[PDB]
RNA sequence: AUUGGAUAUGCCAUAUAAAGCGCUUUCGAAGAGUCGAGUUGUUUGCAGCUCUAAAUGGGUGGUCAUCUAA
RNA sequence: UUGACCUCAAAUCAGGUAGGACUACGCGCUGAACAAUAAGCGCAGGAAAAGAAAAUAACCAUGAUUCCCUCAGUAACGGUGAAGCGGGAAAAGCUCAAAUUUGAAAUCUGGCAACAUUUCUUUUGUUGUCCGAGUUGUAAUUUCAA
C-alpha cells in the first residue's frame, strides 16, 4: 500500500501536489520538458487514472520553470492593479521590465548532444511548417508566428546551401521533405498555402506551448548549424524584400544526387506551388525563376530564354517560348526523389501526369 | 437601461456629423484623389447608433454595412467622394501584393449562391469565374492588384474582408501594416 | 491639525459620540481575544504623544482586563509577556465598561533596523530596558511605587556608619 | 441600536450621479507619482548638470491634519470626507468645521477611492483648495450640485439620530 | 600586533545650503478615566470602587511667592 | 464583471527575536512569625535606580539626579524619627505631542545588483534600482529656558 508499485507511480492529482503547481502549469512544465506519461504493470498495486515516475516529480520539483510560471502570473496581476488604479504608466514601464524565460537548460537536459536534438527536430520543424502559413489568430502570436517562418527560412536555406535534401514528395496534406542533417534523417510536412479555417476543437494554449519549444530547438538546431558551416546566425534578413515577398531572397546566407539540376534554369509562373518548387531547385543546387505576381526579386523574367524548363501547372500557355517547354511539378518532385531527371515531354502541359510514387514508401 | 448623459452625446455626435457632412458637400467639393495607386483598401472603423442616413446609404453602397469589414475598391473620382463623406467612420489605405496575397490566403472568402464561403479550392473559383478568365486563388489576386476589366466583377464575388481586432482618415502604406496584424 | 479636535474630544467621555462609541466597541472588544494586535490605535491622537510613530517597529496591542494592583499596570505586563520580543514603550486607556476595563499598549520592536537606526527610539534597544513593565520603569509604574519629586512623595537609616576614625 | 447624530450622519452620502462627477474633476488634479515626480527632478537635474522659472503646481490636497488647516484657513473650496474611517472620531467634527467656516463639503463613499486620486491605499478626507482658470466653471457647477444634492438634501436629517 | 583621541597634509565636498546674535506696525499650539471629590483596603504615598473637571488654568507653599503634572 | 481597499486565514516561505542559568550589589510584587523582616514570585546591568522641578523657600534668595558630612537623635509623632539650609565628591544636558513641507513625503524597512569595509573571508556600511511602509502622518522645524 505505502511501497511498491504504488509508490513506483504517482498520480496526477499527486504529481501536482507535491509540484505544486496548477494542472495547466503541470502541463506547460510536461510539454516544455521531457516528461509521459508511464502505466505501471500493476495498475491496482500502483493506485495502492494518470500515471508518471517519482522520479520525474522528483526532478520537476526543482524545475524553475514553475518559478518562472509564478512571477509571470504575479507580475500580470500587479500590471492588472496599475491598470485599474489609473496609473498608465506604471503599467507600461512594469510592461517592459516583464519577467520572460530561457528553454537553454531544458534543451541541453532534454537533448545532451545535437545529435538527439536533430533525430527529434522532425516533429519541430513540421509544426514550425504547419505554423509559417496559419493565419495570424488571438491564441496564436503574430511574434511567434513571424518567428516560426524565419526560423523555417533559415532552415530551407541551410539546408538548400549545405544540399541536405534528399527526397521531395507531393502528398494530399502538403510537401513532404527528407534530408540527411549530420547523418540524422529529419522529415518535414510543409502545408500548402490555402484558405483554410481554424477548426476549433484543438487545445490552442497546449499547441502553443509546443511551437514555443519547437521554435527554441529549430533556433538552436539553425544556429548550431550555421556555426558548423560558417553561416551567420541568424542570418541577413532584408526589409524590403520581405515586404515584397522574396521568400528566402530576403535571408540572406551570409557567412561568418545534389547536382541533378544544377544545369538547369527552372521558371514557375503563378499557378504553382512556387514555395515548395523553389526551395527543392535550391537543394539541388539548380536556378529557379518565379513570376513577378508570385514575388519580387527574381532573378530571371519569363521572357529571358535562358530557362531551360518552366514549371506550369496550367492547361494553357499563350505565350509559349522556344528552349523553354513547360514542365509539371510532378515530374520535378519525381526527379528529386529518384535522383535522376525524369521525362520532360510525359509531364508536358495538357497532359496526364503519372502517379507520384512517395520515396517514404519502400 | 441607459443614463441621460449617453442620449444627449450621441445627439451631440449626431449634430457634430452632420455640420461635417455640410462641410464637404457643400463649398467644399473637392477630394485628395490619392494617385499612384489603382487599388485601395476601407476598413469601416466604428459606427454609433442613430447614425446619419446619408452615411448608412454610403455604408451599404460600399458593402460596409458591419464594423470592422474591409472591402477593395479602385482608386476613383466617385469613390473619392463616397470615402470622404464616409471619412469619419472608414480608414483607407493603399494595400501592397504581399498584404493583399496573403489576405486572399487567410481570409480571403467569396459569395457563392449568396452565400459567403472561403476560396479553400480552385474549384469554386474557377466555376464562379469561369468568363471572367480567373481558375485560382493567384489568378483572382493578380487581376484584384492589376486591377483589370474584371477586379469589379471578382469584387462583387469576394465577399468582404473581416479584419476584426486605429487611426480615422486616409493611413497610406500603414494600412498593408494593420493587414498583417489581422491576417 | 486634527490632533487638537481629537485630544479635546478625548475629554468629553460621556458624551453622546464618545458614550456610544464606548459601548459599541466594548461589545467588538468583548467577541475579540483577551490580548489583541491593533491594526491601528484607537486613539490616534493619545498614542501619538506617548511616543507611537506611524512606521514599523511600532505595534499596537488591545487588552482586556477585569475591574474590581493597579489596573494599567498589569494590561502592560501581560502583553508584555505576550510579546516577548518587543519593548513596552507606553500604555493608556481606550475603553470600559462594567466588567472589563481596556488598554492599548504601545510596544517597539528592538531588532527592526528601523528602530536601530532611529536616534529618537535608539534608546529602548539597549539591554537595561528589557522588560521595562516589569520593573516599574514605565509612566504607570512610576507612578505606582510613588516616584516624582517633592514632598508629596530606608536602608541609609537602619544601618551604622562606622568610621575610620570616631 | 440608535447613533448619535454627528455619527448618523455619515450614512447619508453623496449620490452616485455627483459623486462620479466630483471624481471626474478630481482625476484631473491628482498629484504626480513618485515615479512622475522623480522624472522631472532628473530632468532639472541634467539642465543643471551640464547647464541651464515655472508655474505653480496644481493638485488635490490630502492628509487630515493638512486639510484640516486648509479649512480653518479657508482656503478649501470643497472637502470630501470618506464615510467609513475606521475610528469615526477622526472625522466627526469635519462636517461641523465645514459649516463653521463655510466650506462646501461632501461625504463620499469608499475612502479607498479617496486613496486612488492620490496614489495611496486610503484617504480619510480630499480637499479641492484652488483649480487652474479652466476647470473655474466645473468646480462651480459641483458645488452648486453638492449644496443641492447633499446640503440642501438630508440636513434636517442630520440632526436626527439614526438606527433603531 | 590590535586600537583611541588629536596634529599635519593630499584629495573630495550635493554652499541655490545651514546656523548664532540683533531688531518687530506679525504670531506664539503646551500631554483627561487624568487632576480632583467621596469612600473602602494595603503599607502620607499607593490600590480598588462611585463620580469626574479647568484654561492665567492647574499644583505646592507663605492677597503674595514659586512651579508647569497627567 | 474585471479591478482596488478592508478584513480573515495559510505556508517544512525569507529575516529575526523571547525562554534557561547566575543573582554579592540593583529594581518591582508579595508577606508571616519572632517588619517593606526571612521566605515566595517577577526583571536587569556593569553598575542599577534616580534625574534636568506641577522643586525649595520667605532670603541680599537657591536651582536636575545620586552619594558622603552636617542639620539631628532635632522638628514632628507616639520609643520611633526625617527634611530645607549649610559643607563636600561629581557635574551635562536634552528628546517628543500639541503648527500646513503644501511651491511639490522632502522620511523609512526590505529584495536585488555592484562597490567598499573588518577585532573578522565571520564585521559594518555605501550607491543604484524595484517593492513595500506611510497622508488615520514618515522627515525638516519647535519644547516654554522658549
Amino acid at each position: 500500500g505505502k511501497a511498491g508499485a504504488a509508490r513506483i507511480y504517482i498520480t496526477r492529482n499527486q504529481a501536482l501536489k507535491k509540484l505544486q503547481l496548477t494542472l495547466a502549469d503541470f502541463r506547460r512544465i510536461c510539454i516544455l520538458k521531457g516528461v509521459y506519461p508511464r502505466e505501471p504493470k500493476n495498475k491496482k498495486k500502483a493506485n495502492k487514472v494518470t500515471f508518471y515516475y517519482t522520479k520525474d516529480i522528483q526532478y520537476l520539483l526543482h524545475e524553475p520553470i514553475v518559478q518562472k510560471f509564478r512571477e509571470y502570473k504575479v507580475f500580470a496581476r500587479k500590471l492588472s492593479k496599475a491598470l485599474g488604479k489609473g496609473e498608465l504608466e506604471t503599467a507600461k514601464r512594469l510592461e517592459a521590465r516583464k519577467p520572460t524565460y530561457s528553454l537553454d537548460h531544458i534543451i541541453k537536459e532534454r537533448y545532451p548532444t545535437f545529435h538527439d536534438a536533430l533525430k527529434d527536430i522532425d516533429d519541430a520543424l513540421s509544426m514550425l511548417f504547419l505554423f509559417s502559413t496559419m493565419p495570424v489568430t488571438d491564441k496564436i502570436g503574430a511574434a511567434t508566428v513571424a518567428n516560426c517562418e524565419r526560423l523555417c527560412a533559415e532552415f530551407q536555406h541551410y539546408v538548400i546551401r549545405s544540399n541536405s535534401l534528399r527526397k521531395a514528395f507531393l502528398s494530399i496534406k502538403g510537401i513532404y521533405y527528407q534530408a540527411e542533417i549530420f547523418g540524422e534523417q529529419i522529415t518535414w510536412i510543409v502545408p500548402y498555402k490555402f484558405a483554410q479555417s481554424v477548426p476549433t476543437d484543438v487545445d490552442f494554449r497546449i499547441m502553443h506551448t509546443f511551437l514555443e519549444f519547437y521554435q527554441a530547438l529549430m533556433g538552436f538546431v539553425n544556429f548550431k548549424l550555421y556555426n558548423t558551416l560558417g553561416l551567420r546566425y541568424p542570418p541577413k534578413i532584408d526589409v524590403a524584400k520581405s515586404e515584397s515577398a522574396a521568400g528566402l531572397a530576403a535571408y540572406e546566407l551570409e557567412e561568418s544526387n545534389t547536382s541533378l539540376f544544377s544545369n538547369f534554369t527552372f521558371f514557375l509562373s503563378r499557378e504553382v506551388p512556387r514555395f515548395s518548387l523553389e526551395f527543392v531547385i535550391r537543394a539541388f543546387g539548380g536556378k529557379v525563376g518565379w513570376d513577378p505576381i508570385l514575388g519580387s526579386g527574381s532573378p530571371f523574367s519569363e521572357s529571358d530564354p535562358v530557362i531551360t524548363h518552366h514549371i506550369c501547372d496550367r492547361p494553357h500557355i499563350s505565350q509559349k517560348y522556344e528552349g523553354r517547354i513547360y514542365i509539371q511539378p510532378q515530374w520535378v518532385y519525381d526527379s528529386i526523389n529518384k535522383g535522376i531527371l525524369e521525362r520532360t515531354d510525359l509531364y508536358a502541359c495538357g497532359a496526364t501526369l503519372p502517379p507520384h510514387l512517395s520515396p517514404f514508401v519502400k | 437601461f441607459k443614463r441621460a448623459e449617453t442620449f444627449i452625446n450621441n445627439y451631440r455626435q449626431r449634430e457634430r456629423e452632420r455640420i461635417r457632412l455640410n462641410r464637404s458637400a457643400k463649398n467644399k467639393g473637392d477630394i485628395f484623389v490619392p494617385d499612384e495607386t489603382k487599388l485601395l483598401f476601407v476598413i469601416r472603423i466604428a459606427g454609433v447608433k442613430n447614425m446619419p442616413p446619408k452615411i448608412r446609404k454610403v455604408l451599404r453602397l460600399l458593402r460596409l454595412s458591419r464594423i470592422n469589414n474591409a472591402v477593395f475598391v479602385r482608386n476613383n473620382k466617385a469613390v473619392a467622394q463616397m470615402l470622404r463623406i464616409v471619412e469619419p467612420y472608414v480608414m483607407y489605405g493603399i494595400p501592397n501584393l504581399h498584404s493583399v496575397r496573403e489576405l486572399i490566403y487567410k481570409r480571403g472568402f467569396g459569395k457563392i449562391n449568396g452565400q459567403r464561403i472561403a476560396l479553400s479550392d480552385n474549384a469554386l473559383i474557377e466555376e464562379a469565374l469561369g468568363k471572367y478568365d480567373v481558375i485560382s486563388i493567384e489568378d483572382i489576386i493578380h487581376e484584384i492588384y492589376n486591377v483589370g476589366s474584371h477586379f469589379k466583377e471578382v469584387t462583387k464575388f469576394l465577399w468582404p474582408f473581416t479584419l476584426t481586432p486605429r487611426k480615422a482618415g486616409y493611413c497610406g502604406e500603414e494600412i498593408n501594416e494593420l493587414i498583417k496584424k489581422q491576417v | 491639525g486634527a490632533y487638537k479636535y481629537l485630544e479635546e474630544l478625548a475629554k468629553k467621555k460621556q458624551s453622546d459620540v464618545n458614550l456610544f462609541l464606548s459601548r459599541v466597541r466594548a461589545w467588538e472588544y468583548r467577541q475579540m481575544n483577551v490580548i489583541h494586535r491593533a491594526s491601528r490605535p484607537s486613539r490616534p491622537d493619545k498614542a501619538r504623544r506617548l511616543g507611537y510613530k506611524a512606521k514599523q517597529g511600532y505595534v499596537i496591542y488591545r487588552i482586556r482586563v477585569r475591574r474590581g494592583r493597579s489596573a494599567r499596570c498589569t494590561a502592560e505586563e501581560r502583553v508584555g509577556r505576550y510579546c516577548s520580543n518587543l519593548r513596552v514603550l507606553n500604555s493608556y486607556w481606550v475603553n470600559q465598561d462594567a466588567t472589563y476595563k481596556f488598554f492599548e499598549v504601545i510596544l517597539v520592536d528592538p531588532s527592526h533596523k528601523a528602530i536601530r537606526r532611529d536616534p529618537r527610539i535608539n534608546w529602548i534597544v539597549n539591554p537595561v530596558h528589557k522588560h521595562r513593565e516589569s520593573r516599574g520603569l514605565t509612566s504607570i509604574g512610576k507612578k505606582s511605587r510613588g516616584i516624582g519629586k517633592g514632598h508629596r512623595f530606608w536602608l541609609r537609616h537602619n544601618t551604622l556608619s562606622l568610621r575610620r576614625y570616631r | 441600536l440608535k447613533v448619535p447624530p454627528a455619527i448618523a450622519q455619515f450614512q447619508k452620502t453623496l449620490d452616485k450621479n455627483t459623486a462620479t462627477q466630483v471624481f471626474k474633476l478630481l482625476n484631473k488634479y491628482r498629484p504626480e507619482t513618485a515615479a512622475e515626480k522623480k522624472q522631472r527632478l532628473v530632468a532639472e537635474a541634467e539642465a543643471v548638470a551640464n547647464g541651464k522659472v515655472s508655474k505653480k503646481p496644481y493638485n488635490v490636497k490630502y492628509g487630515l491634519n493638512h486639510v484640516v488647516a486648509l479649512i480653518e484657513a479657508k482656503k478649501a473650496k470643497l472637502v470630501l470626507i470618506a464615510s467609513d474611517v475606521d475610528p469615526i472620531e477622526l472625522v466627526v467634527f469635519l462636517p461641523a468645521l465645514c459649516k463653521k467656516m463655510g466650506v462646501p463639503y461632501a461625504i463620499v463613499k469608499n475612502k479607498a477611492r479617496l486613496g486612488t486620486v492620490i496614489h495611496q491605499k486610503t484617504a480619510a478626507v480630499l480637499a479641492v483648495t484652488e483649480v487652474r482658470e479652466e476647470d473655474k466653471n466645473e468646480l462651480a457647477s459641483i458645488v452648486s450640485a453638492v449644496d443641492a444634492n447633499f446640503s440642501a438634501k438630508y440636513d434636517e436629517s442630520r440632526r436626527k439620530w439614526g438606527g433603531g
